[PDB]
């Protein structure tokens, strides 16, 4: 249905669930010749490349949370809290 | 003595559940005139020799103000009990019109051994108000006094439309209690108020909850 950036109600962490899919869905990605934004300090490992991209936080994904009731609250992994 | 000293002792308590029960319908009574004891009891609503008058019992009871906050709508209400161990179908129009004149919108009758089917059948031909009905021997113990039924609680229609969209939910999507439901019953539902079952939790001191009505 679709939630305003404010209003918002979800975790402002991000659920393993989230992050593990980012980062298996970046690696992805990364192997599949994709730009990568960050200096790779010389790593060959599409993950250890994303899980990179991550702690840097420069990772161009939003994980769209959907609610029960069909409307969702979109989350970029740049304010996404990870803790863990 | 024999046994007539207990028949009365339990319409006694069977009594007090219905003021109860009225009052955390949601009406006004006192904690006095529910606390009456036995002794005073009995010179109130006995004859002569020591017996029972029921049909002196009968009585009124009105909408407290805080109830009026909350709903706005709600009708006052009549109780009555019956001399007669086996009312019939004829009784009844005498019940079902004294409140069609007097204008209520609630009315609460206690049987004593059962009613004519023939009876029954004449509570739904008289809207908006609405009648319920009670056996003795059910009133005796007022359940909800249990140590495992937890209370319960009437939704506002607004309350209710607030718990809904507050939570994203869709009628159906919550939890239910059976319209013949114990509870359901001692609060006199209908099809659609909702209940808040506030309990208590070892995983969280309390634990609020809700149930539709179906």
């Amino acid at each position: 249905k679709a939630i305003p950036k404010d209003q918002r109600a979800t975790t402002p962490y991000m659920t393993k669930y989230e992050r593990a899919r980012i980062l298996g869905t970046r690696a992805l990605q990364i192997s599949m010749n994709a730009p990568v934004f960050v200096d790779l300090e010389g790593e060959t490992d599409p993950l250890r490349i994303a899980m990179k991209e991550l702690a840097e936080k420069k990772i161009p994904l939003v994980i769209r949370r959907y609610l029960p009731d069909g409307s969702f609250e979109d989350w970029s992994v740049e304010e996404l809290i990870v803790d863990l | 003595d024999q046994e007539n000293e207990r028949n009365i002792s339990r319409l006694w308590r069977a009594f007090r559940t219905v003021k109860e029960m009225v009052k955390d319908r949601g009406y006004f009574i006192t904690q006095e005139e529910v606390e009456l004891p036995l002794e005073d009891f009995k010179a109130k609503y006995c004859d002569s020799m020591g017996r029972p008058q029921r049909k002196m019992m009968s009585f009124q009871a009105n909408p407290t103000e805080e109830s009026i906050s909350k709903f706005p709508d709600m009708g006052s209400l009549w109780v009555e009990f019956c001399d007669e161990p086996s009312v019939g179908v004829k009784t009844m129009k005498t019940f079902v019109i004294h409140i069609q004149e007097k204008n209520f919108q609630t009315g609460i009758f206690v049987y004593q051994n059962n009613i004519t089917p023939s009876a029954m059948k004449l509570v739904p031909s008289i809207p908006p108000a609405t009648i319920e009905t009670f056996n003795e021997a059910a009133l005796v113990v007022n359940i909800t006094h249990h140590e495992l039924v937890p209370k319960h609680i009437r939704l506002s229609s607004d309350e209710k439309r607030e718990l809904l969209k507050r939570y994203r939910l869709k009628e159906s999507q919550l939890p239910r209690i059976q319209r013949a439901d114990p509870v359901a019953l001692y609060l006199g539902l209908k099809r659609g108020e909702v209940v808040k079952i506030i309990r208590k939790s070892e995983t969280s001191g309390r634990y609020a909850s809700y149930r539709i009505c179906m």
